[PDB]
This record gives structure tokens, C-alpha cells and sequence, in this order.
């Protein structure tokens, strides 16, 4: 149980393990909020995260508050 | 047009409600498609301690199409004034949510200015000279900054009392 | 460009030194006799009043035998910029053309038919709430947003300065 | 009154017209002063095409002001 600011500003909370991927994170995000993960950056005290990594790769402790800020991408 | 100045207008009130961290952005009272942002160097980054002027230009079929972002302080990491080519990952390139609030819009710039990503307008540039503009980056704005004076003429006032305080220690 | 031709546009920039059309200031490029820009300030009882619309008239190599290419840069409301414009005197006429046509008569064509409402190649359907915002809207973009206007007409970028400074006070 | 008009080869011709004449009546003028074709082309005041209907007063054209000729090709 973790949570995250979204977008509009609201935070919610997820179902999570340890050892989920980031990207499994992002899709249980996904089915809150409706966000893609291809369009989804997260951010944690000031540092951001890769999507082949678990939730143990940043050692993120249980009922954390994740801000989620949106991606941007560019070539 | 109507529908984007009662959106824009309302982003605008949220923004003043709560606006993002390091970020103050507000519309060209002439021109309510053009917004006017000031990002603040976080303290991690190299860009620690900088005033950073540029422009948010929502075009004409808000809030269906994305702005044109630029940047007008020198700043080390984008060049000044010069488009950037910023888009969403998708499966189509040209992907762009009518939804996302301004203060989204910004946060995710600075992001982008935080990370080493390159895009059309990012610069190569060491630390040392991200780090020598982002202490004069105040200086710039209030004397070689037009558009800094008119959109943000409070500003300046607190600019030139910053530099003041600054010949101290 | 020909020497035929560089005669022809020295002739025909002197006689519009000596006598300009109404709202139309134009003057080639220093480094390209071939390649003219143009400023139409929006004449009165139209939705363009006020406005400095910047262009360009680009012109063959073997004038005056083929006409120019017609376009126009700053955003207006009744051409798409940056997009060759369909004209009696222009590129999309070159049967009919005749080189004793004088350059200002290109531009008075360009002018008359940007006031009137037909629909032409390259002209675009927009409101009057649209084309009076881009009228007011227009000498911020030649200012700060068109480099060609910047290089070309750099007195008339501090002139626009000093018209903003002002409206800002 | 007097007027003048400037034509496509940059030339400035004068024409002796009245507040009342149409602007057809005055491109008739122009084509008695020189062959022209009328349906062809079209005069500009205050950057403005003039309609040939409507006179020199409606359209506020007072003495001594320089109307000026553009092509009018209808074929699109």
C-alpha cells in the first residue's frame, strides 16, 4: 500500500508489492486514472525511476507518497 | 476564442490556488494564449538559485493542440528562444491530451530540464556554465529581459533588491 | 539573379523609396536583390487595422519574365503563413504575366485582395474576434518570434519595442 | 474634379470626374483615356477594393486623391 499525487493533484492509493515493476505500477495507475504509462513519470524526493526496475530497486517503503509528474519525451 | 480563455482562465486560478513547486506562470494580459513562466533552480540540479524566463504559446485550437514551449534566459541546457520539440510517447507521435492543466504542463518541463535527454533546442554545455548562468540569471532578466519587464514588473522589483543583498557576504 | 533582373528591382525598389503604396513599406534583402520582403499595416474599416503583417515576394532568377512567390509570414487570419498565396500577379499566373508590371502593382494585388473575403489558394477561414487578436498580436510575433523580420527590418524591431514599452505603461 | 490614377505599369494617368460618377463610370474614363479592359481589372482606395456601383462620395474619395489599378483574374 503506496500512494502517489496524480496530475490533477489528488492522491491515490495502490495495491502493491515489493516486487511489482515499475511498470506494473504505472498500469494499476493506468486503471485509476486513465494515464498510459508510455506517458508517465515518477519522481521520489527528488529523483526519477526506470520502468524496468521493481518498487525494492529504489527501496520504497510501504505507504510512501510518490509524485507523479508527466512525461515528456523529445528527439 | 471563447472556449480556450474560460479554460485558460481557469487553469490560471488554480495556478494562483496552488501553484507547482519551482514554477510561476501566469497569461499575457494581452493575449491570453501567451503564458509566462519563471522556473526556479531545485537545489540538486546545477541550476540551483536561477530565475528562468520563458513562454508557454497555446495555439489557436486550445485545448486541442499542445503549446509551443521556449525558453528566453540563458540557461545552459535549452537554447534561448528556440521551439522546443517536445512531444508524447505514443504510438502515434502527434498524441496530445485535452485535458492536462498548465501546471502539468510546466511540471513536466522541468523534468525534462532536470534529466540529460536532447530534443530540438537542447544545448551541450558543462556544469560550470549551467551553474555561472544560473547566478546570472536574475541579472539577465531585469536588465536584458524586455519581456521579463513587462510581463513581470514585480519581479524586477524583487530582483533588484535581490542583487542588492547578494553584495553582501 | 540576372543582371537584367538586378536592374529591373533597383529601378523598381528606387520608385518605391521615392513613392511607396499605401500601407505597404518593402525592400529587398541586401544579400539577395531577388528575394523582397514587405510590411502591410492593416488599413482601417477592415478586422486587420493596426496590424504589421510581414512577408516576403521572392522573385525568379530570370525576372521580369516569371512572376514572384507570394507569401506571408505573420499569423493574419486570411492567408496560411509561410505558404505560396494564389494571386493574379504571382507564381500561379505565369501565362498571363507581363514584366511591365511594376512591383507595387504586385503588392497593391496582394493588399486588395487580403481586404476582400475570396477564397483563393493558400488563404485560410477564420472569425473577426480571430483575425482583430492576430492584428493586436502581430508586432509582438515580428518582434520576438520572426528571425527574418529580425535580420531585415531591425529599426522597425525597436520601434515595436518602444510601441509595447509604452502600451505597458 | 481632378483625380489620379496610378495603372499597372506604375504610370499615373488624370481623369476629370464628379463626386456623382460611378467607379464603372470612372473605369469607362480610364479606358476613353487608354484602351483598357474593365471587367479585367479593379480600383483600390484606403486599401479596399471599390465596388462599381457605388460613387467617388459614397466611397468618400474627395479631389486630388490617387486611386490605384489591380489585376483582377477571375479564372481561380
Amino acid at each position: 500500500q503506496i500512494f502517489v499525487k496524480t496530475l490533477t493533484g489528488k492522491t491515490i492509493t495502490l495495491e502493491v508489492e515489493s516486487s511489482d515493476t515499475i511498470d506494473n505500477v504505472k498500469s494499476k495507475i493506468q486503471d485509476k486514472e486513465g494515464i498510459p504509462p508510455d506517458q508517465q513519470r515518477l519522481i521520489f524526493a527528488g529523483k526519477q525511476l526506470e520502468d524496468g526496475r521493481t518498487l525494492s530497486d529504489y527501496n520504497i517503503q510501504k505507504e510512501s507518497t510518490l509524485h507523479l509528474v508527466l512525461r515528456l519525451r523529445g528527439g | 476564442t471563447k472556449q480556450a480563455h474560460k479554460r485558460l482562465t481557469k487553469e490560471y486560478k488554480l495556478m494562483v490556488e496552488n501553484p507547482p513547486p519551482y514554477i510561476l506562470a501566469r497569461p499575457n494580459e494581452d493575449n491570453i494564449l501567451e503564458w509566462h513562466y519563471i522556473i526556479t533552480g531545485p537545489a540538486d540540479t546545477p541550476y540551483k538559485g536561477g530565475q528562468y524566463h520563458g513562454t508557454l504559446t497555446f495555439p489557436s485550437d486550445y485545448p486541442y493542440k499542445p503549446p509551443a514551449i521556449r525558453m528566453i534566459t540563458p540557461n545552459g541546457r535549452f537554447k534561448p528562444n528556440t521551439r522546443l520539440k517536445l512531444s508524447m510517447s505514443d504510438y502515434h507521435p502527434d498524441t496530445w491530451n485535452p485535458g492536462w492543466s498548465v501546471s502539468t504542463i510546466l511540471n513536466g518541463l522541468l523534468s525534462f530540464m532536470t534529466s540529460d535527454e536532447a530534443t530540438t533546442g537542447s544545448i551541450t554545455t558543462s556544469d560550470h556554465q549551467k551553474k555561472t548562468l544560473a547566478r546570472n540569471s536574475i541579472s539577465y532578466n531585469t536588465f536584458q529581459n524586455v519581456r521579463f519587464k513587462l510581463i513581470f514588473p514585480e519581479v524586477v522589483q524583487e530582483n533588484v533588491e535581490t542583487l542588492e543583498k547578494r553584495k553582501l557576504d
